[PDB]
């Protein structure tokens, strides 16, 4: 938790709507938009850790 | 606590807990089940 780094996705499709019910987000929260409403979008680096 | 926030010249005085996503909240509070009105921290 004090030694992680800014990994990311690139050159791919995505399907973010599943995070609104899947066990991978059994507890979850956001600063950004709703998971399925924003799920069609993209940005130049899919930063995730 | 006296001062709070959530069509033109509407005034929606209701305070139902948001069914804010994938859940039938209907009085329940939690993830995707959010109370709509908040105080400004004045």
């Amino acid at each position: 938790v004090y030694a992680w780094n800014r990994k990311r996705i690139s050159n791919c499709v995505a399907d973010y709507s599943v995070l609104y019910n899947s066990a991978s987000f059994s507890t979850f929260k956001c600063y950004g938009v709703s998971p399925t409403k924003l799920n069609d979008l993209c940005f130049t680096n899919v930063y995730a850790d | 606590y006296n001062y709070r926030y959530r069509k033109p010249f509407e005034r929606d005085i209701s305070t139902e807990i948001y069914q804010a996503g994938s859940k039938p909240c209907n009085g329940v509070e939690g993830f995707n089940c959010y109370f709509p009105l908040q105080s400004y921290g004045f």
